[PDB]
RNA sequence: UGCGAAAGCAGUUGAAGACAAGUGCUUGUCGUUCGUUAUAAAUGGCCU
């Protein structure tokens, strides 16, 4: 519905992450989300047709 | 720009080993260059891959072990961890791992039979023996502040002198453990340091369109070969008979008799690949044996494709044309042009 | 000057027994399911399914053995692989000849010919689940009677032995 | 599996006088407007440029009609005596007109107030004033003085060239395309005189004898010239200087003639010819100038014109009558947030590797009778045959299809007099036609063999048979006669 | 690096899916295109594309048979009464699922679907199933390969979403 | 190789030994429905003759349509002649012209002979 | 060819086949293909058999 | 047939005609894999 | 069924055995035989 409306929730604590996403993170109207089976990559599609890729260094 | 981080033909020029990234992990795969085997069995894609289980781990050096020399085909992999992996392509498992005491990444490796020489980022030489699987000796030569490249001169059946390079090039004697000679190198770090023949080794540097041919004994620049664009790979034929250099812009240049105005020579034949629609397909590696030249390019994302051509008969400027998918109407074998089932009978219409 | 030779094929083969229903089709789909084997009255055609074309043809006339056998006898079944023992097929004919042919290649002029021993029995059908083989045969109100034998290959004698099970 | 075949409509063997592709195009000039003018509309011309308004000369005025509006938009009434021409120049900017006094007036088209040039061509009437097609500056005039002066717009005081040699009134002038030097004039002598303006002129290079007073001469092509005079029009070839074709299909004397080519009709080129008998007919130059269509009007036609090839809109056919009537026939020719949310529909995969199309094209909707047959509703399909406003051909097919399917009794079992009369009503009228006579015979035979008892107890069904017996008996007389005329027709041959 | 930087999409990315094993990413949208990218993190070049004329892509997903690993497939669906399957380069082997076997009334669109693994207990065989959303609380379950209608599930009210959970029993 | 099957032509390639087409060349109940019980007594039109011009760009077909039984018109066979055309690249023959009852009513066409190349450059035929 | 769904007694159809169905069988580990034998009873002189292998997914002739 | 040869059809539906090294070892094993 | 043209011209459609039903007798049937050229009807209609 709105831009930058993406949050990552840690489990089993259920506490939303604070450092990311920020005001400067480009997400747009998030319409698709995908986690890689391995390697900890996060792909986020948006209404503009851009698939932006992030890596979780923990994995 | 190129998904293939590193590539290397085998000495015979029939098998190419390339390293690429899958997600965040590097995978090492071997593919067959020839379209068909000697027996005539049609060549097929090899799905097997060696996956590096750690994201940090990376391959810095790739070197083939000559197929004829050893019973088992194997490829030696230098790793940023500070250890060298001996990889057997058939078993698809790392047979043995040579580890240096330190953790610095291996910059370059070279092999002559049982001899195996490597250099770390700390500029410390090491010697290994494949049959013994032992670290023989390690030493540091003064005035070798950086060492990006190592090549062992092919003298007899033993190693008596090593060619090593930085922005400048040097010759070192193993027994004396001291530099024998120095050559004025490039401004940028040296990228290729192959030895064309005796008393003649070529040298090229990153982001440079010039190749310097030096005399090992005398030390004067015999020639300077000039490419249209920057140089990435280099392959020499016979004994200085021909030299093929893969440019950065995706074109392949062939130097015909570069050892015979005289100071600076330009490439004689230029080869390109362009799809039928019009898109240009870059060339990332090549091989040239006697009169046949093998060109390698990437289709899809990382699938390598190969073609064999006889460069002698090719004109000076030659563009290979390849059918790549573009706006293909998709024809299913069980449908005609109009989408009617083939088995179905045509109806009667007045 | 002139000479006469067959060129084209003929009608697809069928299990021409009135009693059998649901077993009329003899054509088989390979284990990898990449090509379909169809016996004709005079040949055996291997069609690649993904491309819808006849990749291979096995003509009885070309072979000496198949020319002698089929040129009356007809194939009663085709079994993928070879029972005696990757692209072998075992053909069972009504009289009892068992012929081991190969597709995807060049036909061998000496196939592993065999002969099941039948006493006034016309082989009607054969089938298997896992290494075990049973053969149904016809013996003689205008109604045909049937017998069910168990078929095994003995390596020592290299022969097919049939043991009576049902009637 | 195969898609179900569509029911094929019955088509009987072709009868004489079928509709031709040429006829179907010319019937589309349907909308007819009849305007009344003060006197005979002597000349009609079309502007060569968009919007292609056409000017009509009548009495002492010239009127320009808007193509789209089909109504007068400009009027040139400065002329004191009768007018005799309104031809535009090739650019369409100027229109010239002749007068009985002999003065030639050049006005700016669409600006009647301004007069650009006034030429006193002769003291006699100036019937023809036509701009040269290739060259814009030179204007041609032919008068009852029998000299066809070639004027120049810049120099209006003396004619550039003064062609002569005509022994009678010259009322026809034509410029040959691709031959700017050549000029063609036809007089009531019956001679068509061709002149070369490059040379000294004043003497025709050669004359073509038409043998009747020539009413209008038109150059259809660079080498072919068609001239209409007397009761026929003849087409001449200049390279051979002989008439290739001649058509005298007209009754009265042909008066006007116009040629249009490279227009969107099935016929590449057309030749319309007025008759003075009320007929204006179309001829095909590609087929030896054979008649392909014709119209009839109240009275004699003096002028005919058709919209130029590049009309760019609704085409027009205009006929001019001596009574003052003008007949015109015309062939007429969400939110941004939502769009950004749904923005992929326009894409056609121009940049993609593989384009895959499986959508089956939409078939036309099937009619009720076809759906019933497809669903094996034999009795209902019969009912749909006899419904109000059902085409006669479409009624024959469902009857033929049911017979072909072998369902004639199957459709007729569960019926009584209430639902049998619609079939008998059609049979009463269908027996007359040759195409449906055979099908009626079969269907009527079955209902009799299947409803004999019901017929006895139903008086309304009986009466349908009495009149039907009368009609079939009448067909017997018609068929018997056709055998007799056939019999005697064999005697002649 | 952005995945779509190499070959941009002309509409919104309606669905994303990583290949279970291979390093591929699949994109889909109302531009009616299925674009596959080789995600490496530095280049992300385009492996291939497939334009489906008049077939908006509301959702797409990879599928790998749990028994026969060699079997790879891509299922895509939109606001249409049919669904597409792409077996896995001269041509593309595309099949269309458009038959519901008597249950067309419950299903007027394939746009919302998911693919799962069903084990046929009485033979111990495993095969894929395609789950669809019906008009009135209806969930229609099809065979992934043959396309047969296997079973249907009904709930009261308007069905909004569903998901699949696996519970192991034994070896 | 063209085989005139009943109411259809089977186009078969003997060099490859595979069928190339099966086309319906007549009207009738041929694939509209599956005949059952008494409908199975119906006889579809029979293609008695099928011939090609010497050029090969025109196909000539002769057909006999059998009326359904137990009607007034149950004994009057209909004889039809048809001329079809196709370009070489195409695979389906397109009917160009249709003659109903050639030679008169209920009179068969026993023989068909396409013309030689000399006359009308092979665009003629005789029916006997 | 009629596929009777025995759970609900429903049925699906594949009509206008080239001939009457002598024989029918499901051919595949997952029923991928259907094998049919067609007769073409129009030709009384000879029995004309045709073997049809259909793709169960969309019921299109995989091999005729 | 418009050539010299003649084709004939049998009732059996048969149309006859009357007319006038380490590398090699590694190559094999890799294909097997 | 034979011949012929499509119209038509000639000529056939028998015997035994078994079974079921009804009451040794009667009828009807035949995934039974020999010989001669030799009404139907289980509510049951075609996808997307």
């Amino acid at each position: 519905a709105v831009k930058d409306a993406l949050r990552l929730v840690h489990l089993p604590s259920c506490s939303v992450f604070s450092n990311w996403p920020t005001s400067g993170t480009p997400l747009g109207k998030v319409t698709s989300v995908a986690f890689s089976p391995s390697g900890g990559l996060l792909a986020v599609g948006n209404e503009q047709g851009k698939v932006r890729l992030w890596k979780l260094n923990h994995y | 720009d190129s998904p293939v981080l590193q590539s290397a033909y085998d000495p015979s020029g029939q098998y190419l080993c390339y390293v690429t990234v899958a997600l965040d992990k590097q995978r090492v795969g071997v593919q067959p260059t020839q379209r068909a085997t000697s027996s005539g069995v049609d060549t097929v894609w090899n799905e097997n891959f060696l996956y590096l289980e750690d994201s940090k781990l990376k391959v810095t050096c790739l070197k083939w072990v000559n197929l004829a020399s050893s019973d088992t085909v194997a490829i030696i992999l230098g790793m940023n961890n500070g250890e060298i992996w001996l990889y057997s392509v058939l078993a698809n498992e790392v047979t043995y791992k040579f580890t240096t005491g330190n953790s610095y990444e291996i910059k370059d490796i070279d092999l002559m039979g049982n001899q195996l020489w490597c250099i770390d980022s700390s500029d410390a030489f090491y010697q290994f023996d494949l049959l013994q699987f032992k670290l023989l000796q390690h030493f540091r030569i003064n005035n070798c502040v950086q060492l990006n490249k190592l090549t062992i001169v092919p003298a007899g059946d033993s190693v008596a002198q090593l060619l090593v390079a930085s922005h400048s090039i040097s010759l070192i004697d193993i027994e004396e453990k001291k530099v024998v000679m120095t050559f004025p190198g490039h401004v940028s770090p040296v990228s290729t340091l192959q030895v064309i023949t005796n008393e003649f080794f070529i040298s090229g540097a990153e982001g440079d369109r010039f190749l310097n041919v030096y005399d090992i004994h005398s030390g004067m620049t015999k020639c300077v070969l000039v490419a249209e664009s920057d140089i990435k790979e280099l392959s020499h034929s016979g004994q200085a008979d021909s030299i093929a250099v893969t440019t950065e812009d995706g074109s392949l240049e062939i130097f015909v008799d570069p050892l015979v105005g005289n100071k600076s020579k330009k490439s004689s034949k230029k080869i390109q690949i362009v799809s039928k629609d019009g898109r240009k397909v870059p060339i990332y590696n090549a091989f040239i044996n006697k009169d046949l030249l093998n060109v390698s390019w990437l289709q899809n994302a990382t699938m390598p494709y190969f073609k064999n051509l006889q460069w002698r008969e090719i004109p000076n400027e030659y563009t290979v044309e390849i059918s790549l998918n573009w706006n293909n109407k998709n024809k299913s074998a069980d449908r005609d042009l109009h989408g009617k089932d083939l088995a179905s009978a045509t109806n009667y219409v007045e | 000057q002139y000479k006469l030779s067959v060129v084209s094929g003929g009608k697809p083969a069928l299990n021409n027994l009135s009693s059998v229903t649901g077993n009329k089709n003899i054509a088989r789909l390979s284990q990898d399911q990449r090509n379909y084997i169809i016996p004709f009255n005079n040949q055996i055609k291997v069609y690649s399914v993904e491309t819808r074309q006849c990749v291979k043809t096995l003509k009885f006339a070309n072979n000496s053995l198949l020319s002698g056998i089929f040129l009356n006898e007809s194939i009663v079944k085709i079994l993928l692989g070879d029972i005696t023992v990757a692209h072998l097929i075992t053909v069972f004919t009504n009289n009892g000849h068992v012929i081991v042919l190969n597709y995807k290649g060049k036909l061998v002029e000496s196939p592993k010919h065999f002969k099941i021993s039948l006493a006034d029995e016309k082989l009607a059908n054969v089938f298997h689940s896992e290494g075990n083989y049973r053969i149904l045969t016809t013996f003689k109100n205008s109604l045909q009677s049937y017998r069910l034998y168990a078929l095994t290959f003995d390596d020592a004698k290299k022969q097919f032995e049939v043991a009576h099970q049902a009637e | 599996s195969t898609a179900r075949p569509r029911i094929i409509t019955s088509k009987a063997p072709l009868l004489p006088q079928q509709t031709t592709p040429e006829q179907r195009y010319w019937r589309q000039y349907t909308s007819a407007q009849l305007v009344k003018e003060h006197n005979s509309v002597t000349h009609i011309s079309f502007n060569p440029q968009h919007p292609h308004d056409f000017a009509v000369t009548s009495s002492t005025r010239v009127q320009i009609f808007s193509s789209r509006t089909r109504q007068v938009i400009k009027t040139f009434s400065r002329f004191k005596d009768v007018v005799y021409s309104a031809s535009f120049r090739s650019d369409g900017k100027l229109l010239c007109a002749g007068d009985a006094t002999g003065l030639v007036s050049v006005y700016d088209s669409y600006n009647p107030r301004t007069i650009l040039l006034s030429i006193n061509a002769s003291t006699h009437p100036t019937h023809v004033t036509k701009f040269h097609t290739q060259d814009n500056k030179i204007l041609a005039t032919a008068s009852d003085d029998r000299v066809t002066r070639l004027w120049d717009i810049s120099n209006a005081y003396e004619p550039q060239l003064e062609l002569t040699g005509a022994t009678d009134y010259v009322r026809t002038l034509s410029f040959i395309p691709a031959a700017p030097h050549l000029v063609a004039t036809g007089s009531y002598d019956g001679l068509i005189r061709l002149y070369d303006t490059r040379s000294s002129g004043s003497t025709p290079i050669y004359s073509l004898n038409h043998d009747q007073p020539v009413e209008n001469v038109i150059a259809v092509s660079p080498t072919q010239i068609v001239s209409c005079g007397g009761n026929n029009f003849k087409v001449w070839d200049l390279t051979s200087n002989k008439k290739l074709y001649e058509r005298g299909n007209f009754n009265k004397a042909v008066t006007c003639l116009d040629y249009v080519e490279n227009f969107d009709s099935p016929m590449q080129s057309a030749l319309i010819a007025s008759s003075l008998d009320g007929h204006v007919k179309v001829f095909d130059p590609l087929d030896n100038f054979q008649v392909k269509f014709g119209w009839k009007f109240s009275g004699p036609v003096l002028s005919c014109a058709v919209s130029p090839s590049t009309a760019q809109g609704n085409r027009h056919l205009v006929a001019g009558l001596s009574s003052g009537l003008l007949a015109i026939r015309t062939k007429k020719k969400k939110s941004n947030n939502f769009q950004r949310m749904m923005r992929g529909s326009e894409y056609q995969g121009d940049q993609e590797h593989i384009i895959h199309n499986d959508k089956v094209r939409s078939q036309r909707r099937m009619r009720a009778f076809e759906r019933n047959i497809n669903q094996f509703k034999w009795s209902e399909a019969l009912d749909n045959a006899f419904v109000p406003g059902m085409a006669k051909e479409l009624t024959l097919t469902v009857l033929q299809e049911l017979r072909k399917r072998g369902k004639v009794r199957v459709a007729l079992y569960g019926r009584d007099e209430s639902t049998l009369e619609p079939l008998l009503n059609w049979c009463l009228k269908g027996i007359e036609d040759v195409r449906s006579a055979s099908i009626v015979a079969d269907w009527v035979a079955v209902v009799l063999e299947l409803y004999g008892n019901t017929l006895e107890s139903s008086p309304v069904l009986q009466e349908l048979m009495i009149d039907l017996k009368t009609k079939v008996r009448h067909e017997i007389h018609k068929s018997k006669e056709a055998q007799r005329i056939e019999g005697m027709l064999q005697l002649l041959t | 690096k952005d995945a779509n930087a190499s070959h941009p999409s002309h509409s919104a990315i309606q669905s994303l899916s990583f290949h279970p094993s291979k390093p591929l990413l699949l994109t889909g949208g109302y531009d009616k295109t299925l674009r596959i990218y080789h995600i490496d993190g530095k280049t992300n070049h385009l492996v291939t594309s497939l334009h489906l004329v008049g077939s908006p892509i509301q959702t797409c997903t990879f599928y790998t048979s749990l028994s026969n690993q060699n079997q790879q497939n891509i299922f895509t669906a939109g606001r249409r009464r049919y669904m597409h399957s792409w077996d896995l380069s001269q041509t593309a082997k595309i099949e269309k699922f458009s038959r519901l076997y008597g249950h067309e009334s419950t299903q007027r669109s394939f746009e919302n679907f998911k693919v799962a693994h069903l084990q046929n207990s009485q033979t111990n065989s495993v095969h894929g199933i395609v789950l669809l959303q019906g008009n009135n609380g209806w969930i229609n379950i099809l065979h992934s390969t043959s396309g047969l209608w296997l079973m249907g599930c009904k709930i009261e009210g308007v069905i909004t979403d569903f998901c699949i959970d696996y519970q192991p029993i034994s070896r | 190789l063209y085989f005139p099957h009943i109411s259809a032509v089977q186009i078969f390639d003997f060099y490859k030994n595979e069928q190339v087409n099966y086309q319906y060349l007549t009207s009738g109940v041929n694939n509209s429905m599956g005949k059952v019980r008494f409908e199975l007594n119906l006889q579809d039109p029979i293609i008695t003759d099928l011939k090609f011009t010497k050029d090969g760009q025109w196909m000539i077909t002769y057909e006999i349509e059998y009326p359904p039984n137990d009607l007034l018109s149950s004994k009057d066979l209909t004889h039809i002649l048809k001329f079809w055309t196709k370009n070489d690249n195409e695979t389906n023959w397109n009917l160009k012209t249709k003659v109903i009852n050639p030679h008169g009513i209920s009179v068969p066409i026993t023989k068909i002979l396409p013309s030689p190349r000399s006359v009308n450059n092979s665009q003629g035929c005789l029916t006997a | 060819m009629s596929l009777w769904q025995l759970e609900t007694n429903s049925q699906q159809f594949l009509p206008r086949l080239n001939g009457i169905i002598i024989d029918c069988q499901v051919l595949g580990p997952q029923g991928n293909y259907y094998s049919l034998i067609l007769q073409m009873t129009e030709n009384n002189s000879n029995s004309d058999y045709q073997f049809l292998l259909l793709n169960a997914s969309d019921l299109t002739s995989k091999l005729s | 047939n418009y050539d010299t040869d003649f084709i004939f059809l049998d009732i059996e539906s048969t149309l006859g005609v009357v007319g006038t090294s380490n590398s090699d070892i590694f190559a094999e094993q890799l294909h097997k894999l």
